[PDB]
């Protein structure tokens, strides 16, 4: 397990916090080029290195009307009790993750930091 | 300036 | 739950002197709900182009705004201001002394 | 004595999405920037012309906090209605307010900081500036989620060094202005109410530190009955005003003189009528 | 379950070197000793770039940079003379947001520890 310069590695994943604001859109695109995918969560405990964090992170899940619910990049369910709030989120809107737990549901068309991800061989 | 940082109540 | 009840000041920011360019004065203090409404009043007629202070609170967590207008005074116009706000169970006009 | 206070507010509104947040810094008793998510300009804004020449390398990192300030209070406005146990339905105000004040040596002389929550005071750093202490008997939770998550040195931080040095920054670059004191336009009004009884109205115009004290006083040690003042009131230009009143039994006037108390005046000015 | 075969568990991989997350509140010394106890030394600032970096991490810790009596030059672990600006009886440093500065070294404060 190795990852890239600019690049934080925690249990064989490369992550990639951003510095900049960017577009959920753009974000997203940004990753696929630098060839990691929109931060998708598995638990609490994926970020806790970042526990103390105060900025809100893109994360890769999205609200499509195949299940009329949240689903991930893969297309893969929300874990119904990551997000306590599951039904609350503006559809028109995107989800915005930060290491303490909270999610924020906000316009798509907003400017904010982010993170991609990496993984296995 | 203000504040860098605030607390999460 | 605060709901603390607003204190208005109505007044002219120079001398009140006729016929010359004057400013009109609207200083609501020390009420804690924000949503509060105010309103400048020719006899008895709101003024359209109402400018406001940018939201700001006291020591005690009371909040504070100010609203002014160019204008002209005279000798058989009287102005005034009228503020709706949560704890009033209705609209207060305090009209504008020349000497207050 | 100056002053780098700084005053946010938020307001939750639930049939928007965002709560409605502000922001105004205040250099002594000028408020120069803003900040609101409702206006055509979600970004910090100047309001004192001192600021107008200040470029976007230092805009942008002042709208980066005041954005995030935004979304973390957002958070907090829904954290805190979990601690109360409230109807999801209702408006709420969590208020957050700190600053940094010099003496006379013109270095730190005191800080502060304190947050509440609908007009009670929820949390507030020590004097000490190194824990928090819990107001409400429910606070504890947020006292104890920083206590041991070490902000309060973050705070001794910006309060003892960042507060600190952008005052003196700011003050350098409002210098002929801000520290430019302003005299009050002393003078006395006489009002009629019946035959045997009038009222004598001390004037104060115009005065830039805010902070004065008016007084009525007869001819020497000078009481204070059936005396009136009012909330020192602001200009619209960046000055202040205030008037203090008197019953005064009709005929006999001169018997009650008048003395105003300010940092700018070199005399504590005597006024009579 | 598995991590990078250069680093111990629980522990961040940056720039070819290994970092500790600390989360637990302790003195300069101790903080300086803990730190020795699993192998590694105490964080270290290497660039301007690292910096950035090590706040959206973890925003104060105490860094391997402390003087003597007051006036003193700054001094490493190395014992070789600090090449970074760090801003009365304080006598160790700290990394607080994108800058360091002088803290009293019996405050209580979060250690990360860094390797090569």
């Amino acid at each position: 397990c190795s990852c890239q310069e600019k690049w934080v590695g925690y249990r064989c994943n490369c992550y990639f916090i951003s510095s900049e604001q960017k577009t959920w859109n753009e974000s997203r695109h940004l990753c696929a080029s630098q060839k990691s995918s929109l931060l998708q969560l598995q638990n609490t405990d994926e970020l806790d290195f970042m526990s103390s964090s105060q900025q809100f992170y893109w994360i890769g899940l999205s609200y499509s009307e195949e299940h009329t619910a949240w689903l991930w990049e893969n297309g893969s369910a929300l874990s119904q009790y990551l997000f306590p709030s599951f039904e609350t989120f503006n559809t028109k809107n995107c989800i915005a993750y930060n290491p303490n737990g909270n999610a924020l549901d906000e316009s798509c068309e907003d400017k904010n930091r982010y993170i991609c991800k990496q993984q296995l061989i | 300036v203000m504040a860098p940082r605030t607390l999460f109540l | 739950m605060i709901q603390r009840t607003p204190k208005i000041q109505v007044y002219s920011r120079h001398p009140a002197e006729n016929g010359k360019s004057n400013f009109l004065n609207c200083y609501v203090s020390g009420f804690h709900p924000s949503d509060i409404e105010v309103d400048l009043l020719k006899n008895g007629e709101r003024i359209e182009k109402v400018e406001h202070s940018d939201l700001s609170f006291s020591k005690d967590w009371s909040f504070y705004l100010l609203y002014y207008t160019e204008f002209t005074p005279t000798e058989k116009d009287e102005y005034a201001c009228r503020v709706n706000h949560v704890t009033l169970s209705q609209p207060k006009i305090v009209k504008w002394d020349r000497d207050m | 004595s100056h002053s780098l206070k700084y005053f946010h507010t938020s307001v939750s509104r639930p049939g928007r999405g965002e709560p409605r947040f502000i922001s105004v810094g205040y250099v002594d008793d000028t408020q120069f920037v803003r900040f609101d998510n409702d206006a055509a300009s979600p970004r910090m804004v100047p309001r004192a012309p001192w600021m107008e020449q200040e470029g976007s390398e230092y805009w942008d990192r002042e709208t980066r906090s005041a954005r995030d300030t935004a979304q973390i209070f957002r958070v907090n406005l829904r954290t805190l209605r979990g601690y109360y146990n409230q109807s999801e339905a209702g408006s709420h105000t969590l208020q957050w307010m700190h600053g940094c004040e010099l003496g006379p040596d013109r270095r730190f002389l005191r800080g502060y900081e304190q947050f509440a929550y609908d007009g009670k005071d929820y949390l507030t750093l020590n004097e000490d500036l190194r824990s928090w202490t819990a107001v409400d008997t429910a606070a504890q939770i947020s006292e104890q989620k920083s206590n041991d998550a070490s902000e309060a040195e973050h705070q001794r931080a910006y309060l003892e060094d960042t507060c600190v040095e952008w005052l003196h920054k700011y003050l350098e670059k409002g210098k002929e202005t801000l520290l430019h004191l302003e005299p009050p336009k002393t003078h006395v009004t006489h009002h009629p109410i019946s035959d045997h009884e009038a009222t004598l109205r001390c004037w104060a115009l115009g005065f830039y530190p805010a902070e004065i004290t008016l007084t009525w006083q007869q001819d020497g040690e000078g009481h204070t009955q059936d005396t009136e003042l009012v909330e020192t009131r602001p200009a619209g230009d960046g000055t202040f005003q205030k008037w203090a009143a008197v019953v005064v039994p009709s005929g006999e006037e001169q018997r009650y003189t008048c003395h105003v108390q300010h940092e700018g005046l070199p005399e504590p000015v005597t006024l009579r009528w | 379950a598995r991590h990078c075969g250069h680093c111990p568990e629980e522990w961040i991989t940056y720039s070819n070197s290994c970092y500790y997350i600390g989360k637990e509140r302790r003195t300069w010394e101790e903080s300086l000793l803990a730190c020795t106890s699993k192998n590694s030394s105490l964080l270290s600032i290497d660039n301007e770039e690292e910096m950035k970096f090590l706040s959206i991490i973890s925003p104060s810790s105490w860094i391997g940079v402390f003087r003597n009596s007051s006036h003193h030059p700054w001094v490493t672990m190395n014992g070789l003379a600090f090449k970074h600006e760090i801003k009365a009886e304080l006598n160790c440093a700290v990394l607080q947001v994108n800058r360091l500065k002088s803290a009293q070294c019996g405050s209580s404060i979060i250690y990360h520890c860094k390797h090569k």
